[PDB]
RNA sequence: GGAGAAGCAAACAUUUAUUGAUCCCAAGAUUACCGAAUGGAGUAAUCCAGCUAGCAAGAUGCUAGCUAUCUAUUAUUUAAAUAAUAGAGGCGAUACCAGGGGAAGUGAACCAUCUAAGUACCCUGAGGAAAAGAAAUCAAAGAGAUUCCCUUAGUAGUGGCGAGCGAAAAGGGAGUAGCCCAAACUUUAAAUGUGUCAAGCUGCAGAGCGUUGCAUUUAUGGGGUUGUAGGACGUUUAGGCUUA
RNA sequence: GUAAUUUAAAUGUAAAUAUCUUUUUAAAAUGUUCCUGAGUAGGACGAGGCACGAGAAACCUUGUUUGAAGCUGGGGAGACCA
RNA sequence: ACCUGCGAGUUAUCAUGUCUAGCAAGAUUAAAGCAUAGAAGUGCUGGAGUCGAAGCGAAAGCGAGUCUUAAAAGGGCGAUUU
RNA sequence: CUCUAGUCUGUUUAAAAAGGCAGGGAUGAGCUGUGAAUAGGAGUGAAAGGCUAAACAAACUCGGAGAUAGCUGGUUCUCCC
RNA sequence: CGUGAACCUUUACUAUAGCUUGGUAUUGAGAUUUGAUUAAUUAAUUAGGUUUCUAACUUAUAGAAAUAUGAGGAGAGUGCCAGGU
């Protein structure tokens, strides 16, 4: 299941990226706990373009 | 239509009619073990023969189209 | 039933169907048929728990694990709609 | 329709009918109780109610009218709960059709493959026909939806290659009819998310920084349906104007 | 009674005509982009239907799993390849 | 038990043989249509298909020859005398 | 009031399982009325291949079914070669 | 006697309920060394062995349900395939 993370991740990514988890971790820990949402249309794109224009950047987790 | 005679497919797979009347057939025993058979029987055993007359009538019972 | 809420699949009956002997493309002279019984493939229903931030509560529904993975690759809402059905006939 | 009538047969003594009867047809009224029976319950044809109206109504009084359940559509936080209409319950065809379940007696001179056979029967659905039906097809012929016949044909193949099972195409007929969504874009918004800049608009100018900014879902209209055509882009166009 | 004709107030079933309802209020016309049906096509295993019993066994449906392309495409032409 | 009634090789199609009728190297239409009639007819229309007219060989293929074979060299199955 | 060893009648009987004589139990593993539960490859059985609507080594009815039989029986007027 | 029928038994034949084993889906995240293979002890995969946390999943209580609390656990259970009985 492709997914893209709300947060961040130790070995996942960052809040903006879409990663291949498996199922179940996908299905039963992260979509229900909010950790991360489904990759699809109309969610992927909402989400990426709030997080270019409205985040645009690293809210300072780069520093 | 509704009650065509069906032909014996296992007697049309081994026997053949010509023009007028006799039956054409091959022969048995050269099929399996072959060395022990000496060589004039095995060339008279390839060549085809005819049935004798008696068993005529009962295939052409067997092959009513054929 | 054994019955997917969601698309309707439910079981499917057959044949039991032994074989004995070895196949041609083995080498072996063929197989051979044996006495058929009647037998039943049953689906695998998974009574599941999805949790629906939408109104903060988890639904549970019986599913298939077909089903279980289409809803993993389309989302729920989408396929329930696919399939004209809807959240609140369940609850 | 015209002279008898009081059923299906007359009898025995009573009336009606020329004031148009009886009877036939059409419509309407009446239409007890049981029964899908549905206020609850129940040993089917019957006891027990809730509420309203009238019986002096009243002490287990009588009569009339409502309160069963499922599904779809919304009046609401369609689940809970009632409310609103709409469609169903059952019977009938010891017929036909579709879907699901699916034998056994036999033949193979046994039997276990097979056959019988999707047969009987069971169950779920409706219809007057049903099912199917407008090619990601047949098939090496140039045809052109589906179905039902005549032929192909007992043919091609299949089968402990045993018994058996058994096409299709083409051709010739009956009968004829092709279409409509979604999606591609856009309008009207709502709901749910996210967003404070160059996000909308055919393109110059002024206004303009959020015509809700961009998406998803619901609802409405336009847009369109195929040997890859339909939309955004390319023009003549665009009846003609009002609105933008 | 029969032939050939012929009774319709009312009721039921049929067409046709307008009424009514709805739609087009436009088409012939080149190339760039968008879409053209997704757990679907297909493959592995287990079954059934095709006349066709695994047989070289296509193809279709289908249970358990896996899994695509996007016309610069895909399916079919009885294993398969071109 | 007697007596009287009832009480068993039929029908539908295919193969093959014979008889009858007709045509003849040809014979024959099936489904279905039209016309008249109302008279589940019978006069036409309809040649798609089948059986003969060439067989032999597993087949390709060849043909009064063909196959077995280097060989009509001998035979097997045909025919020239339907 | 419930049961049937032994014997007899009966056995084309009054009774498709009795009766005439007798015997066992008889305060209990008791008898019995009135309702209800267990249905066929199953039930039940203090257990005999018992019973389950007078028939049970797999009840009954309907349908498949006119099942299949190398078995038995039957198969109708006459004459000629 | 009939290539009759039925029943019963068995270390007769052939299926099968049920039982049992393995793999896979359900089924995730950790830690560790047992290895094999591929190249250069290192690196990329993969079967396992010993363990861990709970959010999947399932046990106890309350509740119509939702839900909560206390314990197990990616085991078990249930499908499919395969191996035994």
């Amino acid at each position: 299941m492709k997914v893209i993370l709300k947060e961040d991740f130790i070995n996942l990514g960052k809040e903006g990226d879409t990663v291949e988890v498996r199922d179940g971790f996908a299905r039963n820990y992260l979509l229900p706990k909010g950790f991360a949402v489904f990759s699809n249309k109309h969610n992927i794109e909402i989400f990426n373009q709030k997080r270019r224009s409205i985040l645009k950047k690293q809210e300072a987790k780069k520093q | 239509m509704a009650n065509k005679m069906k032909t014996r497919k296992s007697a049309k797979k081994r026997y053949s009619f010509t023009v007028n009347g006799k039956v054409k057939y091959k022969k048995q025993n050269l099929r399996h073990i072959l060395t022990k058979k000496s060589s004039k029987r095995k060339r008279n055993l390839r060549k085809s023969g005819n049935l004798s007359c008696f068993e005529v009538k009962r295939i052409k019972t067997l092959l009513p189209y054929g | 039933a054994r019955k997917c809420e969601i698309t309707g699949k439910k079981t499917m009956f057959g044949n039991n169907v032994p074989r004995k002997g070895l196949a041609k493309k083995k080498g072996g002279a063929g197989q051979h048929i044996g006495v058929k019984t009647k037998r039943t493939f049953k689906v695998n229903l998974i009574n599941k728990k999805f949790f629906i931030p939408n109104l903060g509560r988890s639904v549970s529904i019986k599913v298939s694990a077909n089903a279980l993975r289409s809803i993993s690759k389309i989302g729920l809402d989408a396929f329930l709609k696919k399939n004209c059905k809807k959240i609140e006939n369940f609850l």
